[PDB]
């Protein structure tokens, strides 16, 4: 009996982390558009036929959507915690009365973990050439990140139903 | 045990299968909702992804 | 051209069917009113024994 | 000649193509009412746990 | 809880994508009614520039 | 796919027919404007320097 | 404002070479205007986004 | 049931293939337009009435 009642408290940490989970997913959703949209902007100024006043404005457009990328990464966090932030390696939710624990590899989302830098542009149009294949890989390793993240998320939820 | 008070067997197996209704539910519910099958990383993190970079 | 593909391809691979979505529907709704049922006659059960005092 | 084509290069630039317009407010008007009919069905889930009392 | 009174999880969720649903569906009339994809500086602050001065 | 609200594959398909028929229907517009098959250096340029020198 | 143009409220042309220059000094001014006001546009909509993440 | 739901991935697979030949016969269309108008040219090229600058 004293086992079935400490399943309770496995519950709740399971509950625990698919809150977590959710908060850096929706914060991922936040981060892939603004990726995608530096993405265009780069390729808009790759061109060599804008004059100098329309690259301008589409550098400060990427330099702007970088500062908002940097600031939906930093304000993912659940009462604390983050697994997306990059704060720390890894997060661990019980899974059974003994103390064994469900692990969670973290799978940070901000700019150093994009490969970006929090200075990084294009000050001419052969920088921008080479800025669309790195927002490209960006997008890339994000996604992946993202999905990895929802398949720890299902599996924390199949474990709460085998814990009932 | 078969005459216990303490203790409901059959209401806990129904409490499990209600439950497991609720959910097919809920996901049916996202599905028209939002119209896409895979609507999250959650629902299929691969074709998500894929389709996300498309 | 290649863009509508493309768009069609995402349409591919995530969009749902809602026509079987709703017929999904309406047999779920059926089955939880039949499984809220059930349960509340499992929860009865104790009471046959009150009588045998 | 020059001020045709730089009023032409400005419709391409922030110009919308209406005609795709069309279909999108459609399907649109389409899940704006799936949206209100399944919000509906979430509201009512609590009703149920009257019964089993 | 799953059967919980107090809370309804999944009529959040159904309202979020609602509220998805109700914006783009905003865009659209805001794009039928100028006829302009690209309106206001809110659309695409780059492009909006480069047509004023041009 | 085959009943999603998202996409609409048949509606793309038409546009891309009906934009077809608005281009024949341009270079024709033009033909009859100017009474010529090479009114400018996009309609074939070779025939068009020849026509100039001559 | 006008200051923020890099135009000065007692500016004018008073003759023509005056208002020769006065062209690059009004496109001058058009540009950095557009500018800033691309700027806003860009903060707003991130105001936007932000605020759908906090709900 | 296992096999019913692998049916899924199948049908992505037949629908990825169906894109991909599309796009292979916009091409296509594009491809054959351009192989006339080179036939045409060197049509007029074979005419041997041309002068230097024709050629």
């Amino acid at each position: 009996s004293a086992t079935a009642n400490s399943m309770n408290a496995v519950k709740d940490s399971l509950q625990r982390g698919q809150s977590t989970i959710d908060v850096a997913l929706a914060a991922g959703d936040t981060i892939t558009d603004l990726l995608g949209k530096m993405k265009e902007k780069a390729l808009a100024a790759s061109d060599t036929s804008l004059n100098t006043a329309s690259f301008n404005a589409l550098k400060s457009d990427f330099d702007s959507l970088r500062d908002q990328i940097t600031k939906a990464a930093s304000n993912a966090k659940f009462n604390g915690v983050s697994i997306a932030n990059g704060s720390t390696a890894k997060l661990t939710f019980l899974a059974n009365s003994d103390g064994s624990g469900f692990t969670v590899t973290a799978k940070t989302l901000t700019l150093t973990g994009l490969g970006l830098t929090a200075s990084s542009t294009f000050t001419t149009a052969a920088a921008a050439k080479t800025m669309i294949g790195t927002i490209d890989t960006a997008l890339q390793t994000a996604t992946n990140k993202l999905a990895s993240l929802g398949t720890s998320s299902t599996g924390l939820d199949t474990h709460l139903t085998f814990v009932g | 045990a078969l005459n216990s008070i303490n203790t409901n067997s059959g209401a806990l197996i129904a409490l499990q299968n209600l439950n497991s209704t609720n959910a097919e539910l809920t996901q049916v519910q996202q599905r028209i909702n939002t119209g896409k099958k895979i609507g999250s990383a959650k629902d299929n993190g691969a074709i998500w992804a894929t389709a996300k970079n498309q | 051209k290649l863009q509508d593909s493309l768009d069609a391809g995402v349409g591919n691979l995530v969009d749902a069917d809602l026509a079987k979505e709703s017929a999904k529907l309406q047999s779920l709704q059926t089955k939880q009113q039949l499984g809220v049922q059930a349960l509340s006659i499992a929860n009865s059960s104790s009471s046959a024994i009150l009588s045998l005092f």
